[PDB]
DNA sequence: TGAAAAGGTAAAGGAGGTCTTAAGCTCGGCTCAATT
DNA sequence: AATTGAGCCGAGCTTAAGACCTCCTTTACCTTTTCA
């Protein structure tokens, strides 16, 4: 869908969460959808609060 | 062909054990010479005396008895 | 196999003492009463070690050692020369004989056996430190002057830490050594047992002095040197 | 090459006698006055022989020998132990340390050289110590002159990275790549924070840093005084 | 002299590892019949 | 004699929740340089 091609820069993530995802080579919404909540928690220095922030951002884009 | 295969599997799980432990086990079952040795021969050959090799043997077996690092051999029975 | 030792000495009493002591230590001993027979036996048997007298009749021990070093079959066999140490000339000639070590007569049997052990370790546990002594047969620790009973896992954990005294041991290493488990198994169990050790060993378990936690690295056993026991 | 011999002894007079006699025999001699520095030098240099005193401060000679035997890089290096030989208990404990030979003090120089020759005939990469610093990887600690400083993992790795390039300017991108494995283009500002912590632990005045210098526009440099100057800096 | 431009310091907040207890189990020792 | 396994117990062992202390990250605001 056009929302799944959105670059993660438009997710308005925190600079910490954004830099951790970008360090994990996650570049598209499809890539992030390829990770589970557990896989998100396995991301180095990604915390529960940052996963909640990502969930809220995804809900912001539906 | 079921003899060469077995030893390899056994040797692998033995490698996981500490050097002293595996040596103790090999000597207490005669895996090299076919002759089981007592405590006392390893008591003299090895550094510490008798009543020490028994503890090493038990502390090795308890490691092997765990479901990890040894589960293939269960089918050999 | 049992290591083979060739003893060459014209003193039948010294030769017998050495042979008996080596056999009690589990070695296969061969004996020769003269340098010619000794050399022939060395050539025939290729022993794992030669112990060689100095004052053999007809052929001095230095010539014997040089001939052993000249024969490709014996050139690599270690030679422990026994010497009465009394003249600088025998020293200067030993400096050319190719001996691997010297043992002064009279010698302690334990020193001889130590040299033999080192040579054999070349061809191919901490039970006490400062205030801690391990008693394996009873799974007990002497801690300063008090006896502390340990469980099997508490004892093995304390032993693992003592083996690496002053170094930080990683939780994966503890799992591998004590439990034999995969590095990826739950390390939380270790966290429990370390606490028991502290409860048994520290004066205040909340401020552990000896069994330190190195955050992100593991646990370290730091023991005072024997010179400091009077202050603790 | 010239065989490398590491002599470890707290008796400066014995250490000097041994060093002079070995140099006269044509060897490259390295000296350490304590067991921790001796261990660090052994690990860094992988000498062809170690001569090890028994009664070293802070770390006994047995523990030093055992640790050398525990490191795969040093396990094969021959160890000639120097011992004052006087109690059967030190004998019994040496019987388990894994020493290759013993030499009783006082010793004859000719005997010492004979043992050295026999050990050398039998035998046939990181800077962990420089000047006022010993690095202790196993404990994430630094000996700085004579004081122990506890470091975090990243602070320790940063200090090590700087020590590897002592006297050279290290770029922030190089620090990121070596210590963090991050892309050269990631935010270097985080490093700037941790550098002050090192200064807070190591400088006499963190506001006027003498040793951890900033090369403006280039990065950070660890400049350590040579051993000949240590006596002028400990009082600071 | 004014002005980029980099380099520091003190927070706030989070992330991660390391400790503490209520629930439950199972494991070895001790005795003690019962035997090859 | 030597093992041996069996019941009957509480000592050793594991599980799960919660709190809680280092380590790290990133910000807001500065100070401190090299240069037109």
């Amino acid at each position: 869908t056009p929302e799944s091609q959105t670059p993660i820069e438009d997710l308005q993530l925190s600079v910490r969460a954004y830099n951790c995802l970008k360090r994990a080579q996650v570049n598209s919404v499809a890539d992030l959808l390829s990770y589970t909540y557990e896989d998100l928690l396995e991301i180095k220095n990604f915390g529960q609060k940052s996963a909640e922030e990502v969930v809220e951002a995804l809900e912001r884009i539906g | 062909v079921a003899k060469n295969l077995l030893r390899e599997d056994l040797e692998g799980v033995l490698s996981t054990l500490s050097p002293r432990e595996r040596d103790v086990l090999r000597l207490r079952y005669g895996l090299d010479d076919g002759r089981m040795k007592t405590l006392e021969e390893i008591g003299q050959l090895f550094n510490v005396t008798r009543e020490r090799i028994r503890q090493i043997e038990a502390k090795a077996l308890r490691k092997l008895r765990h479901p990890n690092r040894n589960s293939i051999l269960k089918e050999y029975i | 196999m049992k290591p083979r030792i060739l003893v060459i000495d014209d003193d039948s009493a010294i030769l017998e003492l050495v042979a008996v002591n080596l056999e009690m230590s589990g070695y296969d001993v061969r004996k020769a009463e003269d340098g010619i027979k000794g050399q022939a036996l060395a050539v025939q048997l290729v022993p794992d070690l030669i112990m060689l007298d100095l004052m053999l009749p007809r052929v001095d021990g230095f010539t014997v050692c040089q001939r052993l070093r000249r024969d490709e079959r014996t050139a690599e066999i270690p030679v422990l020369m026994l010497t009465a140490l009394g003249q600088t000339q025998d020293k200067v000639e030993g400096f050319n004989a190719g001996a691997d070590d010297y043992l002064t007569k009279p010698f302690e049997v334990e020193e001889m056996l130590a040299r033999v052990r080192a040579l054999l370790q070349r061809t191919d546990e901490i039970l006490s430190y400062g205030p801690l002594t391990l008693i394996p047969e009873r799974f007990e620790a002497i801690w300063f002057n008090r006896t502390v009973k340990l469980t099997h896992l508490e004892f093995e954990l304390l032993h693992c830490l003592l083996q690496r005294h002053g170094q930080t041991v990683a939780p994966s290493e503890i799992l591998k050594e004590v439990w034999g488990y995969d590095p990826d198994d739950d390390i939380e169990t270790i966290r429990v047992h370390i606490r028991h050790l502290r409860t048994k060993l520290e004066p205040d378990p909340r401020h552990p002095r000896y069994i330190k936690t190195v955050y992100g690295a593991g646990y370290c056993l730091e023991l005072p040197a024997e010179t400091e026991l009077h202050q603790h």
